[PDB]
């Protein structure tokens, strides 16, 4: 029922389900909270998604990789490059592979037309030893040269 | 106080290499019922970069150009030899093993060649696991018509080549290379099972070569290997290098990836073996019932892109399942558990139907292997192949069950 | 391999009186070099 | 020669317990 409510973009309903689990004695695991985060992120709500992640950390549960991927994708869609970098650092602290999230964030920043922040994030990742896909390399080169940015 | 408190290989095997500038560091050669292998004689401490394990000089190899024209490095074939005429008539694309077999026979007939001595440590006709030496009875136990047909085609091609080029009128220097057909069949089997292809630079010439490398074919195959081959062009030496930063314990086998991204069927066709943890195996599903790829990866901790799945019960079988199971993805759409349970039930039903299609089971196959006393190597190879397929399907079933368990 | 490009140049050229003034700006008007007595 | 070719989340958010 919680995953249903998350699929119809109803974070409030997911909160009702979580409180129902609390009343029933069922401890809220990472899956239900991940559904809450996804429900908040689907309807472009960054503050609510970060509040749900704060509930994650307060509840003592380890957030799933999909939760962090959704958060970084939302930050890239909104152009919040620094928020995405903070989420990537949190992923690194939690012993997670941040390559996929880095690629997703860079691609989202490019799509939303934030070429400056996309370039900065991509260069941070590349100088950090991370390797991007061939398609991402070609996209970065072509977009930067179309914008007249020869340095990047 | 000091007072109060698999067999080793033939020493001559390494000694003949050692006197010819072959060096092995931190590893020793061991022999078992399955065959030869390379194992760490001590604890290899992980260093900053890759560590040198073995060094094989170029002059001890039998290499031929992978592309037309055929030029051998080092040039052992004299000008005007009929063996060059036999080699030059092969098909450039599919007849690469025939040329290597011809070179192997020619080297075995050469008095000063190194492979005259090293060829005594190659597996014999009754010890080689290649399917070219398998009879019709052994092929019947593969339980795969496609592999059987491929093996029959390969055997027919090899025998046709031998009959065409080793007729009555050939000179004595050619007839003694392979007096009768099964010798050439064994040569082709050895070439297929031990050839290494690489892009090597010699002097200023860069080219691809098909290489019979002594002491490097000794390494066994793995899809998660701890060693890799690097060619050193300045002194023309092939290096066996352990992975950088990867600790190796004493007695751990030295393994390299014979060929990446190849399923068990192609491994059985080429090297005559298969592995149960093949992360590229494919099971043909109907595709009507699908599960969530992201949840499956996250439950079993499988990260990376689809071409680089890796694990932080979970082995290459789980990766192969994730690569072959029908999956759906919608960016960030979560899966509702109810459809997942039905999907995994349908997939488990399909897997059980596939298991029922096989006349026997895997545990009975293992019991038959343990009770086996008068069977050829190819017989056990086919039994192991079918048993490994059965264990792969069973692991798929168990992985689906535990994934549906941990979905809540 | 992309070459590590380095584009450095130097060019001579005939100078203009305005650039001479810009160099000086500052005109030497007397031929005296140093004081005979005070060495200033 | 040698000159050729130019030569914080997860903090302040722990489980209260
Ligand atoms: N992981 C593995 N498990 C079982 N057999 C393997 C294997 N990797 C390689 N082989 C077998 O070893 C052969 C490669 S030559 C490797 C050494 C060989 N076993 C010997 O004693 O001379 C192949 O024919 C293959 O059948």
């Amino acid at each position: 029922e919680l995953m249903e409510r998350a699929r119809n973009r109803d974070p409030s309903g997911v909160s009702e389900v979580i409180y129902d689990m609390i009343a029933a004695g069922l401890s809220p695991g990472p899956r239900s909270f991940h559904g809450l985060v996804v429900a908040h992120a689907l309807n472009g709500d960054e503050q609510g998604a970060m509040h749900s992640l704060r509930k994650e950390l307060g509840a003592g549960q380890r957030p799933l990789p999909e939760t962090m991927i959704a958060l970084v994708r939302l930050s890239g869609s909104k152009g919040n490059a620094q928020r995405g970098l903070e989420l990537l650092a949190a992923m690194e602290k939690l012993n997670y592979d941040i390559r996929q999230a880095w690629l997703i964030l860079v691609e989202e920043l490019v799509r939303t037309n934030h070429l400056e922040e996309a370039n900065k994030v991509f260069l941070k990742g590349a100088r950090g030893g991370m390797r991007a896909t061939d398609q991402l390399y070609d996209l970065m080169i072509e977009e930067d040269c179309k914008a007249g940015d020869h340095s990047n | 106080f000091p007072l109060f408190q698999l067999e080793s290989a033939d020493p001559d095997f390494y000694k003949i290499g050692y006197v010819r500038r072959v060096r092995a560091y931190g590893v020793e050669f061991k022999e078992g019922p399955d065959g030869f292998g390379i194992y760490a004689s001590k604890d290899i401490e992980p260093r900053r970069r890759a560590r040198v394990i073995m060094e094989i000089p170029h002059e001890l190899m039998i290499t031929i150009r992978q592309k037309h024209p055929w030029m051998f490095f080092p040039d052992i074939v004299p000008i005007g030899h009929p063996i060059f005429d036999i080699i030059n008539s092969t098909d450039p694309e599919r007849d690469w093993d025939l040329r290597l077999a011809c070179l192997l026979l020619f080297s075995f007939d050469r008095e000063d060649h190194f492979w005259r001595l090293y060829g005594d440590f190659l597996p014999a006709a009754d010890e080689c696991s290649s399917l070219l030496l398998a009879t019709e009875e052994d092929l019947a136990e593969l339980q795969d018509p496609q592999l059987v047909s491929t093996i029959r085609q390969q055997q027919k091609r090899v025998l046709e080549f031998w009959e065409k080029n080793w007729h009555s009128g050939v000179p004595l220097k050619i007839k003694r290379l392979a007096e009768d057909a099964e010798r050439f069949i064994w040569a082709v089997s050895i070439a297929q099972t031990r050839c290494i292809s690489m892009k090597t630079r010699i002097g200023a010439l860069v080219q691809d070569l098909n290489m019979m490398i002594p002491y490097a074919d000794m390494l066994n195959h793995s899809f998660e290997p701890n060693c890799f081959l690097h060619w050193r062009p300045k002194d023309r030496i092939l290096e066996v290098m352990s992975n950088a930063g990867q600790a190796i314990k004493k007695g751990e086998e030295m393994t390299i990836n014979y060929m990446p991204g190849q399923k068990n069927n192609m491994l059985m066709e080429r090297y005559g073996f298969s592995t149960p943890v093949n992360p590229w195996d494919a099971i043909p599903f109907s595709g009507d019932s699908r599960i969530h790829l992201n949840s499956f990866l996250s439950v079993f901790n499988i990260f990376g892109l689809p071409e680089e799945y890796y694990h932080d019960f979970v082995d290459g079988a789980v990766i192969a399942a994730a690569r072959t199971l029908p999956t759906w993805s919608d960016i960030d759409l979560p899966p509702i558990p109810s459809a997942e349970r039905k999907a995994v039930k349908e997939l488990q039903d399909e897997c059980r139907k596939m298991l029922a299609e096989y006349p026997t089971t895997s545990e009975q196959d293992q019991k038959l292997l343990d009770s086996l006393s008068e069977a050829r190597t190819t017989f056990a190879t086919a039994v192991k192949y079918r048993m490994h397929r059965k264990m792969f399907i069973g692991k798929i079933i168990k992985a689906l069950d535990i994934y549906q368990e941990r979905l809540l | 391999m992309i070459d590590r490009y380095k584009h450095q140049q130097l060019r001579i050229g005939l100078v203009s009186p305005q650039q001479i003034s810009a160099w000086a700006t500052g005109e030497v008007t007397k031929p005296y070099t140093f004081h005979y007595k005070t060495n200033k | 020669g040698t000159g050729f070719n130019k030569g914080d989340i997860l903090f302040y958010h722990r489980e209260f317990c």
